[PDB]
Order: C-alpha cells, then structure tokens, then sequence
C-alpha cells in the first residue's frame, strides 16, 4: 500500500472495483469532534410530554456542559405522525414525508433552543453548521434537528411510505461521521426489554445485548428505528449506543458520567 | 397501492462524469444532441462528477477524512459539470438548478423552459452511511432515486461505454469481456467485478416503486440517446425488478 | 389617491387547515376542483395550518413560550399543508413557493405557471403583537393582507363549513346558530362568539385599500370554489368596508 | 383550570374562542433573554450625522457591555424618508415601502457593525438569529437592523401610505418578545417635552409620563412611532420604556446604570 | 478564437439612478415605454444607484469607512431602485431578480417572462480595488461587465442628459459644454473632466470580447430609449475597440 | 475642506469628477480588524499535497492562534486548473470560469476546516462573514475560501479567458480591506528567485524586492498572481506582502513573530 498506490487505483479504476475499494479502507481514519456526545432526545417520548418532561432536562443539560461537550438532536413524535398518516392517505411517497417529518423536529428543536438560549446554547445547522465548532468550542453545547437531510432522496423501506431513517438515524449518523465517543437516545422507558413495556405485562429488562442477538429475540424494530442496528453494525467510529429514560431525574448526567444505566446495545 | 406518480411526464438523464472529462471532442456532439431533444421531452439532466472527484478523494483520504466527508467533496464536482453543462445550452433557455429547487420546485421550472440541469449526486452529505471509505451513494443511485420517487417515465444513464460487460473493457481483463445487452438487478448484485453503476443502484432499484428498466448507453455514439429516450434497445437495459400494478 | 393595484388580474384563495386536516377524502375532490380551475384563473393558493398547530401551541404553552415564539411555530404547519396541496398538482405544473418568493417575485412565477402555493401565515414571526398568547395574525389574516396589498381582484376562503353562523355550528350552541348569508367586519368585530375566521382579520379588512368583499364558502361541497371565484353567493359574503373610488 | 382543560379547548374550538383565549392566558410565562437590555439607535437622530454623533455612542457600548449584555438595533432615516417619498408618489402601498425602509437600516447595522468588529461584537440577522445566542454569552452584544419582517403583510396606517410599523417599533417588539428588562431609545433630544423642541421655543420637559396621559396631551405621535404606545399597553413584559439624548456623552451608559436620564414612559 | 456568446439574443438596458431619483414625473413614462418594449425585446432591465449612494458614502467617509465597506453599501440602493421599478412592472409579469438568479439561472427567468428586473451593481463588495475612497465598479461598469460577459446583442444606458458632452452640462463650465454624438473609450480615457459614466467602464470596454459599442440615451425624453434598442443613433455611441472576428 | 465640502460635492458633482474624488481622498481612514494577519495557504503548493504538508501546517495554525489572530484562506489547485482547461476549451468566458474555480478553492476550506474544527476554529464565508468578528475573538482563526466573489463580473485579463483575480488577489484584497496588519502567502518555495527555481537550475534568491523592481527584471507573473503586485501598489492599508515556504517547518510561525524568512515584496 502507499499514497501512491491508492492513487493510481483512485485513477484507474471504477469506484465500483472490489481493489480500489480495499485500498480506500486502509487510509488514516481521522475523528473531527472526537470529544464530544450526541443526545437524541426523543420527540414522542420527551418534548411531546411538556414541561414536566422538558424542563428537567433542561436543566441536566445546562449542568452536563460544565464538563461535556454536547450535540442535542430533536425527534419529531405527534405532529410528524399526523403528517405521515395524512400524506400516506394520499398515496405521497416516502421522500415526500421524509421532507415534512423534517419540519417537526425543526419546531422541537426551536422550542428547545428557546429554553437553553439564556444559557448561550444556539440552535445550530439552520444557518450553518461551523456553527457547531465555534458553538463547542464557547459554551459546550448546540442544538439541532435530528431529521437526515435525504428529503425526496430518502430510500424507501421494503413496504409501505413510511420514511425509514427518521430521527434516531439522523443522530446515530452524526455520531457517526464526527467520530464522537458516545451517541445515547433518551426515551421515555428504562431501555430495552424483551417485549414492549407498554403493551406487555411481563417483559424482562435487558441491560447489554448485541445486534445480532436483538435480531434473533425479534427484537429488530423494538425501541429503536430497526435501521440504526444495521448502521452500527457498519460504523467505523460508534460501535455501542446507550438508550436512557428522560423522564427519571439525572438519569441523562449519570450517563454522561460513565454509569450503566439503561441498555448497551453493541456492533458485535 | 403504490404511490402515486408525481411528474408522470417526466424523462431523467444522467450524464456521467468521464464524458464530461473528455471536454469539447465530446461536449459538443452531446449539447448538439441536447438542443435537439428539447422539443421532444420534457428532461431533467443530471451530471455526474468524474475525474476530479477522485482526486478530491485521494486527497481526503490522504487527509483521513471520513466517509461522510468525502461525499459533499464529491457532489461538488458533479454540480460543476452542471453548471459547465447548463451555460453550454444558455442560449436554449436552460439553467442550472440546486437540489432544493429540483426537491420542491421541479413543475414550476420544467413549466418555464423545456430541460433544466442538476446534479446527479443525491443530499447524503455528512449522514452518509458507513461501511465503505468510499460515498456509496453517487451519481447514477441519486438520479434514480429522484426519477422514481417523481414516478418519471424514464431514466436513462449516458456513460463513456457501449453498457456494462462482464469484465471492465478498459481493464487488464479486457480480451475476456462480454457485453451484456440486458440484466436484472438481482444478478447484477450477486456478481462481484466492477460496474459502470454504482453498487448502490441495484440496491435501490430492489426497492423501486415505479421504474422497471434503466438503458446504459454510450453518450459518445451521437443518435445513441436520442434512440434510448424513445425506448429503443442501444445499449444494456437493466431490469429493477418493479413488477407492474 | 389610493395605491395602484399590483396584481389586478389575481384570485386569492386561501385552504384552511381543517379542510386539509380531513385527509384524501376532502382533498382528493379539492384538488381535482383546482386542476379544473387552472386554466380559468391566476391563482395564488394559501394554506392555513389546521390542527397540528393546535398540539404545538399545547406544548408551547406547557413550556410557557410567549406569542412571538408560537407564531412561526402554528406557520410552519401551513407551511407543510401547503407543500402537501402542491404535490398534488405537480403534474399540473404546480409548485409551492416560499414567503421572500411570493413578496418579491410572484409576477415571474405567475408567468411561468398557472398557479402556485404558498404559506397563508403571514412573517410576523417573533415580532408578533402582544396582548393574547394565541398568535393574533393567522392564515385568514395573512391571506387577506397579501390579498389586499396586490390590489388582487378576490380572495376567498375556503373553510369546513357553509359560512358563518350565528354561533359556532359544531358547538354546544349549535341548536342555536342562525346561518349568515350576509355581513360586514365592523359588525363582525362587534360581536363577542367565536368565528370560522381571525378576529384579526376584521381589523385588517377596517384599513383595506382594494378589496371590497371576501366570500367564505364551504370546499367540502364540489363545485362552491369555482361558482366564487365567478362572483356567485354561495357562502357568506363580507363586506370589508372600503367603498369605490 | 389544568395542561388538561387547555389542551381540550385548544383541540375543540375556534382558536377565536373567547373560552380557549381565556384559558391561554393563564399559562407560564417564560423570559427568552431576561437580562439583556435592548438599545435602539436611531438613524435620523443618530447614524445620519456621522462620526461625531457615532464614534462616542461606540466607545460606550464597548465600555457597557462589559456589564450588561445587549442587542442593539439601528434605525433607517433620510435615505428611508427619501425612498418612501419617491414609492409614495408612485402610489406604491405600504407593504413596498416596508422593504424599502428595511434596506436602510440594514445599511445602518452594517456600518455600525464594522466600527464594532474588532471589539468582536457581530451584526446578526443577516445569516440567522440564534447568531444572537452565543453571541451574548461571549461578547455581550450584537447589532440588528431595527425594521420588523412584515415587509409586503405590513399592516397600513388609517391614512396613507407610510409603514406605521418601523424601527421604533421593531425593537420595542423584539425586547417584549424576549422578555428582556429594559428597552431603551437613543434619539437626539433629551427626552419627551410639551412640544416638539424644534420647532417650539417654550416647550417643558417631562420626566415620567404614563401612555394615557400622553394620549391626553395630544403626544401620541411625537418621540416614539404612535403604534408603540399601544404596543406598549399590550406588552407582557415590558411595561416602560425610556428615552434619551445619544448625543450627552454617557446618557447611554448612565440609563444602563440605572440612572433617571431622559422620559420614562409608562404602560399605565 | 473569443469565447462563445451565452445569450446572444438578450438586450441590457441600464436605468441611471438620477433618473429614478426625479420620481413619478421621469418613472411613469420610462415605465409606459417599457411596458411596449416587453414584446419586441427580450430585456434584462439593470438599475443603478443614485443620490442615496452619495448620502450614504457621506456617512460612511465621515466613519472613516474603506471603499470596500462602501461598495456594498451604494450598490444596496441600485437593488432598492430596482425593486420600484419592478413593481410598477409587476402587472406586466416583470420581478426583480437577485445577482446570484441573474449568474446562474437568467435563461430560464427570460423563458418564463419578457423581462426581468436586476441591480446593476457588481458583487465586488469588501473585495473592490483600492486606490480611490469612492468605489470604482459602479453600475455602468457592472451593467458593461455583465452584458459582454453574456455575449449580448447590446447594452443602452438610460440617463437623465442627451450623452457625453465636454463638459458637465449641468456644471460650472457649462457653456463650454459641447455635446459629443460619438467617441471612443480609448478617448474618453485620456480626458480628465468629469463624465455621466464611470471611468472603470472605459477600462472594462478595452478588455472587451463581444460588444462594439454601447448608447448613452436621454430616458427623459420618450422614445429614445425604444429608438436606441433599434440601433437609431439619438445619444453618444461609445465604441468599445472590440473589433470583428 | 469639511465634512460639509465633501457632502456638498458628493451632492453636486459625478463620482467621476475629480474635485469629488479629491475630497473624499482626505477622508478618515478606520481599519476594521487592525490587529489581524491574513494567511493564504496554495492549493497547488500546499493543500493539494495532502498530509504530509497539511498536518504540520495544521499545527502551526493551532500553536500560533494563541498570540495571533488569523484569517486562514484556501487557494484551489490541481482541480481547478482541470476545470480552467475543459472549459476553456469549450470557449466560456472568464467569468463562468471564475465560478467553477471558487469551488474549488470551497472544497479546500471544508477539508482544513474539518481537521480544525475540534480545536474550535470554523469555515465561514458560507452563512456569513459577522461570522467573522465573534470568531476571531474568541478562537482567535477563522478559515475562509481565497476566491474572490466577482464570478460572472470577473474583469477578463487582455488575452486569454483565465481568470486574472484568483485566490492570491481574494486573499490580499481582504486583507486589504480590513486593514489587517500582514499578509503571508504560503508556498512551496522559500520565496522569490531570479528565475522559477523548479525549471531553472540556477536562480537566485531575492530576500526583499519592490513591484517596480520585480517588473524590471521580469518577474510580474511568477511567484504571485501578476494583477496582485498592481493592487499593492493602490492599496491604503496593506503596502507590503510576505512569501513563505509552508513545507518547511515552523516557517508560517517566524514569519508571524516577525522573522525574516522568505521574501518581502514592498509597494515602492
Ligand atoms: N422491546 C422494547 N423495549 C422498550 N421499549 C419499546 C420496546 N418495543 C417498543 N418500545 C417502545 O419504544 C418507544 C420509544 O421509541 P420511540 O421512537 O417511540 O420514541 P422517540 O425517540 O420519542 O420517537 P420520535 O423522536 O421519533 O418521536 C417506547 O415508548 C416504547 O413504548
Ligand atoms: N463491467 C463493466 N462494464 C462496463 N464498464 C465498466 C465495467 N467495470 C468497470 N467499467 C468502467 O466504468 C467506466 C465508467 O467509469 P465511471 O462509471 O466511474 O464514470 P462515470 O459514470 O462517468 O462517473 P460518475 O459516476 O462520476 O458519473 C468505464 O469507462 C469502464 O472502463
Ligand atoms: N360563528 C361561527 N360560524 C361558523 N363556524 C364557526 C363559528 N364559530 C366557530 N366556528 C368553527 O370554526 C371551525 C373552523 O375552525 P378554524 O376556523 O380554526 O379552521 P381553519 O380555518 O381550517 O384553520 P386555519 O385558520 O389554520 O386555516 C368550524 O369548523 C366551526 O366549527
Ligand atoms: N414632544 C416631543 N418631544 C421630544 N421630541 C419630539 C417631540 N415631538 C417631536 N419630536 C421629534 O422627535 C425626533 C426623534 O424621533 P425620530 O423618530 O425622528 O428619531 P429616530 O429614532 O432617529 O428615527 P429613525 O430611526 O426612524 O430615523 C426628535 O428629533 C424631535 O425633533
Ligand atoms: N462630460 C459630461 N457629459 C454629460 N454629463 C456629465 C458630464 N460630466 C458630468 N456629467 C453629469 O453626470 C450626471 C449623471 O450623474 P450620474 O452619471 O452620477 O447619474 P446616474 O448615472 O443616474 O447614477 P448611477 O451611476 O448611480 O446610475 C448628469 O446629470 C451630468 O450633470
Ligand atoms: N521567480 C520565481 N520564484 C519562485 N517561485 C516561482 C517563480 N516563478 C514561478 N514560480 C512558481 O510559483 C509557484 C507557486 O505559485 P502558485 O500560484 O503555483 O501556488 P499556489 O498559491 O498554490 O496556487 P493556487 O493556490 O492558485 O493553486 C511555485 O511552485 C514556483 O514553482
Ligand atoms: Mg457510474
Ligand atoms: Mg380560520
Ligand atoms: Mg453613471
Ligand atoms: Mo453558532
Ligand atoms: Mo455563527
Ligand atoms: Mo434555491
Ligand atoms: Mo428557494
Ligand atoms: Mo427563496
Ligand atoms: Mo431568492
Ligand atoms: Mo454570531
Ligand atoms: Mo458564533
Ligand atoms: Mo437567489
Ligand atoms: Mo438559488
Ligand atoms: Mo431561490
Ligand atoms: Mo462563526
């Protein structure tokens, strides 16, 4: 291998061929916000909820900062089902939602930046995006919108419209991209059980599990968009995710500071 | 039911990078070509990003910049040869649109003017997904999303080859190299050697909602084009696997 | 002299939130209602927001966030009805077009297409008036604003019920409540009872320039729109206030 | 009253239900930016007469805001008045005129933005807004152009075609917006007199004067826009204003301090 | 060879801000003469700056301010001349365009309507020469620099005296002031008075690759401008020193 | 003369005439990030090289912001040179090529900005550029794209459609404006020889030159973009120019602590 070698492939070769594709994976791998921790915080399971919900968490992430360096992403929850049901009726496809999903967790996140504002915390990717290094740098947090931004670009699921990277993939994939040590989903359950918590009397709380072992238990499209354990299965950078419950107090800081709470769901 | 069709109307072409590479010897003949088409479809040309595309990558990669870098690196190149291709048929009446305008305004702009340029390579940008060094998500996977998200009658992908082979026919493999006049997606996927589509094509093509076949064809061959947006067999059709409703 | 009219030749009709809010059962009729009226008319097509900015103006004041951080809020679900609407007249060469778009260039548009849709919600935004935690300029004041400012020659709103009434006809009073074929803003604005349009819309229509008369009809019954915009009464006609010149 | 009964009303009636109003008004009230001050620079009285008048006004904000945070907008002046004349006789109508004055004080927020540069205050606005939050928290200030965004859904005067809603009311609505302390106007006068002092030789000052009472002495469109003191009675937040003379050294810094300088007019 | 001529059939009229500066009385007949040009030409309509430029380079000269703080800030009130005139022009199908829609999409603008309307100021902004206080590039230069750029049929500037005379005709010497029916900008050049254009666009003009020369024309007398778009000689011809290919 | 000569002037008179330009000539003269230095790093010479001239280059930028505020900006290289020749070849004007080279010289600022970003330097230029005054205060750098902004207006040099102003005149033209106090463009050279050192075996090393003297001996387009030495010779604020060699290193940083190195072009 050599800079040179991968060169001339990079020349030569389609970007389609199996050797210019085994040279590529061999290149340095830089992490730009190594730092640093995405929080999803769900939409449906936290912001829908209210303040009761909301403000506690606010003030954790106000705390957390002193310490943590923090990219908050927003779900989208009610209003973005609304939509989808309302444009699914309508035989709209998949990207067309993906587009209207987007504007939901764009309010969220608005609502949220709000909140923080007084605390000098931005709302950031509306304008920009190296919003975010100068944001980190000085008050150690920014929030965003957590939707990806494929809009009519969005692949397809299988069946049906419904788009399927929605929020919990937008935040996974930055993660993912910025190389950041640590990616945890706040929800509004203690984290993984062996059925849904809601619906099911005597489901069995799981603390660790892999993806492998979540798929052999049905377990593919439980508590997270079942596309996310596929992108963590492929991710070079964030090889575990942490899913929390928002709702119990400091749950989010006891997290941030290494405590196993919740469920660990790992690549392998 | 399926979705519904969106612009029924509408034809997608996507012309590779490499042809735009070959500068004026192969621009010319496809703009000629272009100006012609105008009054026959009504078309979104898409473009490609070629050669400097693999320099930014080697670049980037030499930098160790991650996947999700290198894709937005990469659009760019293809959105140049938009441009370079838009100011080329000016004097027609078409422009180079961005990818917001083509997401949400594409009706309004294809009722002001007969064809309108974008670039072929779809918004991933830093949620790329990863796996590869490489974006898996380029030109030829972008335009076929849009073409059949939009339900368009076609889409057609205008590259520097008479279509794909069983072998590169530029590569150290060439004497064994066959064409294929049609192929399915399926078995295009199972096959391992390298393509003039992206892998992710076939891919996104398993998932289709409303395209049943894409032509490959050489847009160095004048006429070529012309004859696949009429549906005639000139290059390699590649079958998505779409059954009809 | 009174200002000149921009836009003489325009038709105004703004699409409230409920109507869309009941799905493809209301808007599959309305739509194919709209692709008949293309050729008849220039319309400038306005949605407003409906139910959705109902649940966000719940959690907004849960959070206790004052009136100018709900209005762009409530605007952006206008917003996404009206992206909606415009997908289904793609194919008629129909597009949504953003705030800055409609104010600066909606002649260019209006040139190149027969229609367009925009946000009924006015850019009041965070500098929205005090006074009540209910943004006061919603999408029927916003419409008629834009409506008046162009100096258009109608605008018209396109609501879930006949008209007004007495008293809200889907309410606890409804036994009571006497249709209206006829009225004007001042004794509108005198009133106390709720209405099917903002109360702020009476007052904008007290300082009006152009527009002499907005009819509300209901788009639930086929065929009410298009008999409008020809000027029949077929709902509740206002009487805004301005007199000739 | 409960989270409960409001979301009910809000879901079943008119949004011009007397009742559903009625239960909005009792919700929380949260301030945005509670510890700014908003500063209104005015451009006829102010940015018009060059350095003399500016190149002080800039030595204080840089000297103040190491004490209290600020956002400072600029007013329009003769260009607008010029602007307005010419579109007026064209029997343009006042939602054109809008964006004409707009311009102008953009023009004004730029030059004041550039003498303030080096001491790291930016001009926002132009880009985004949620500029301003980490802008407050790490340099104490930043500049906007003082117009409201209504542009072309302008609401007209009674008579004629000037915008009633400028720049005196575009910064008094953004600091009730934000639910910031203090709103302050910078003029070229000392404060609110009988008369206008111009063109008035025994005019009296007046130090604190409520909205009715200025109603009552015919002043209702003499130092402020009219339309403020009405917005003034409505506001949730901030229920006085104070006017002062940008051109006595240290009014500015002095009215931060707390200092009675200039008229304090009052909601009621 | 030169380079080709991207719009080679488009017409750029400069609209001279002192002539928007006399109002109504100069506005309404410039605006009822291009309202009968609409259908003979198609028209890229470029306004420039005017009094307001000079207030503001008071302001900023009194600040201290550098030329690249100034350029921006007069070419701010060229694009405010332009939306009035767009306006008046609105029932017409005529909006103003931004500088990046006038770079990058003015063929399908002019596909959708007759005419559209933009500043004439270039984007130099903080990047503008130094050297003099006063920005060099103003709206004659930016309106040549486009318009040769394009390969345009030509380029007329509308301004409020016949053309070019020796002296400022509105001047202290104007009694020596004789008229100048045509000249060179290699002459012009070389003279030091004053001049109703700007000395950059002389030296724009010997860079020049398409245009031979350009109208000066007096837009408050009726029909000279309609008279110059026709090639009639009724101002100063400028010859630019392009010669034939 | 007065503020008052000049506003009659500038009143009465044509921008063209040269009794206006004469007043304005004595005008104040405020520089707007006086204590800034603008850095040019080539995209040929540097960036296209990829790490092993980055990564060191990187790090100086990183060491030497804690005493130095920076305006880092990219030139583009290779890729635009590419661009240059296919459409030149299809006969496009100077100012289509203006834009595609300014891409180029974008996707060179995105790559340094990415390696800069956890250190909390951003790219600006895209949303802003009052970007650019909170930035510089608080991280001290900022990274720009060296193109100019004239695209289609791009004045076309007397032959040839290459455009004439690239990033070397973007570069200094900011510098220029600002009234920054130097101007350091970064190279693959130690500085200016008699003759092009890569092609001649025997040129001499010029430590410090005038414009004048460079044209005299044939050198007006080697080193630098030729029309750059004709804007120092006009400029107001930025009257003399540095050429240093970014392989060698430690070079960019005594060339900030006033160290020698390289050549030093002077406007007279
Ligand atoms: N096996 C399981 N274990 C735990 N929770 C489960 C399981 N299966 C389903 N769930 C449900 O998953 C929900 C949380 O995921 P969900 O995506 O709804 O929240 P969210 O992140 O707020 O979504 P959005 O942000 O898209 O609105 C829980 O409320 C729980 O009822
Ligand atoms: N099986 C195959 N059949 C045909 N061509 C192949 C095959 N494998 C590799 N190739 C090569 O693919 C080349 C096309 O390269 P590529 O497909 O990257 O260019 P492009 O499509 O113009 O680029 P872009 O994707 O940026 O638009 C052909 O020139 C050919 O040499
Ligand atoms: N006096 C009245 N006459 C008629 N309808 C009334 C009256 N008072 C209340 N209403 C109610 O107003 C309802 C319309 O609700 P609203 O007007 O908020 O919806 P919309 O106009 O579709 O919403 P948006 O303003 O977001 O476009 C009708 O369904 C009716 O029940
Ligand atoms: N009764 C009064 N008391 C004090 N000043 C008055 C009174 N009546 C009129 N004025 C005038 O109000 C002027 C200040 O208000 P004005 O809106 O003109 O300034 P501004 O804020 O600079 O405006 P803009 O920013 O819109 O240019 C004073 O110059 C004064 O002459
Ligand atoms: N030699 C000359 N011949 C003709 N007019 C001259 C000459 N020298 C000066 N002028 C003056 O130039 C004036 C035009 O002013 P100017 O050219 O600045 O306005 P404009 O072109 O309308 O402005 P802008 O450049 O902002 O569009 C004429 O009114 C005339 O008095
Ligand atoms: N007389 C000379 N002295 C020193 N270098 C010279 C001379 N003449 C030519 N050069 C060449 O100038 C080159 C540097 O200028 P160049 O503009 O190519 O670099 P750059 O700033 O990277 O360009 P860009 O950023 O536009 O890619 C050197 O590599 C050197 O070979
Ligand atoms: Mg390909
Ligand atoms: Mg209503
Ligand atoms: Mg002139
Ligand atoms: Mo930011
Ligand atoms: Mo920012
Ligand atoms: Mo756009
Ligand atoms: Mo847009
Ligand atoms: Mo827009
Ligand atoms: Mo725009
Ligand atoms: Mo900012
Ligand atoms: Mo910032
Ligand atoms: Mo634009
Ligand atoms: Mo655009
Ligand atoms: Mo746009
Ligand atoms: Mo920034």
């Amino acid at each position: 291998n050599s800079t040179a070698e991968l060169e001339e492939l990079l020349m030569q070769r389609s970007l389609t061929d199996p050797q210019l594709q085994a040279a590529a994976a061999a290149a340095a791998d830089f992490r730009i916000l190594p730092d640093a921790t995405v929080i999803k915080i769900g939409g449906q399971s936290v912001i829908d909820r209210g303040r009761a919900a909301v403000y506690p968490l606010v003030d954790e992430i106000v705390a957390a900062r002193k310490n943590h360096k923090l990219l908050i992403g927003t779900g989208a929850g009610t209003r973005a089902r609304h939509l989808y049901s309302i444009a699914a009726g309508l035989g709209l496809p998949a990207g067309v939602l993906a587009q209207l999903g987007s504007s939901v967790a764009d309010q969220n996140a608005a609502m949220l930046g709000q909140l923080l504002a007084k605390h000098g915390i931005p709302v950031v990717g509306g304008a920009g995006l190296s919003a975010v290094p100068l944001s980190l740098a000085e008050v150690n947090a920014v929030v965003f919108s957590g939707m990806p931004p494929y809009k009519l670009w969005m692949r397809p699921a299988a069946e049906g419209v419904i788009p399927p990277y929605r929020t919990d993939a937008g935040c996974f994939l930055l993660a993912e991209q910025f190389g950041c040590k640590q990616m945890i989903f706040v929800k509004d359950e203690d984290g993984l059980y062996t059925a849904n918590p809601k619906t099911s009397k005597d489901a069995t709380f799981i603390p660790r599990i892999s993806v492998d072992e979540m798929k052999a238990k049905g377990l593919h499209d439980s508590i997270l968009e079942f596309p996310v354990l596929d992108l963590l299965q492929s991710a070079q950078h964030v090889r575990e995710v942490q899913v929390v419950n928002g709702l119990v107090p400091g749950n989010l800081t006891r997290a941030l500071a290494g405590e196993h709470v919740g469920t660990i769901i790992t690549a392998s | 039911k399926r979705p519904i069709r969106l612009l029924p109307w509408l034809q997608v072409v996507k012309i590779g990078g490499r042809v735009m590479d070959r500068g004026a010897d192969a621009i010319l003949p496809l703009v000629e070509e272009l100006r012609k088409l105008l009054p026959e479809h009504r078309l979104l040309i898409l473009t490609g990003a070629g050669v400097r595309a693999r320099h930014v990558f080697s670049v980037g990669l030499d930098l160790g910049l991650p996947v999700g870098s290198l894709a937005p690196l990469a659009a760019s190149e293809a959105g140049q040869n938009g441009h370079i291709l838009a100011a080329m048929l000016a004097s027609e009446g078409v422009s180079y649109v961005e990818h917001p305008t083509v997401a949400d305004q594409l009706a309004i702009h294809l009722s002001a003017t007969r064809a309108v340029v974008g670039s072929a390579f779809p918004p991933y940008h830093h949620h790329e997904f990863p796996g590869s060094r490489i974006p898996p998500h380029r030109a030829d996977t972008g335009a076929f999303l849009l073409a059949d998200a939009f339900g368009a009658a076609g889409l057609t992908i205008v590259e520097n080859v008479d279509g794909i082979y069983t072998a590169d026919p530029n590569g150290p493999d060439r004497g064994q190299a066959r064409f294929l006049p049609e192929t399915s997606a399926t078995d295009l996927a199972k096959s391992e050697g390298p393509l003039p589509v992206d892998r992710a094509l076939l891919d996104v093509m398993a998932t289709a909602r409303h395209i049943e076949r894409v032509q490959v064809v050489n847009g160095l061959v004048p006429g070529r084009l012309t004859a696949a947006l009429r549906g005639e067999h000139v290059g390699t059709l590649i079958r998505t696997g779409v059954r009809p409703a």
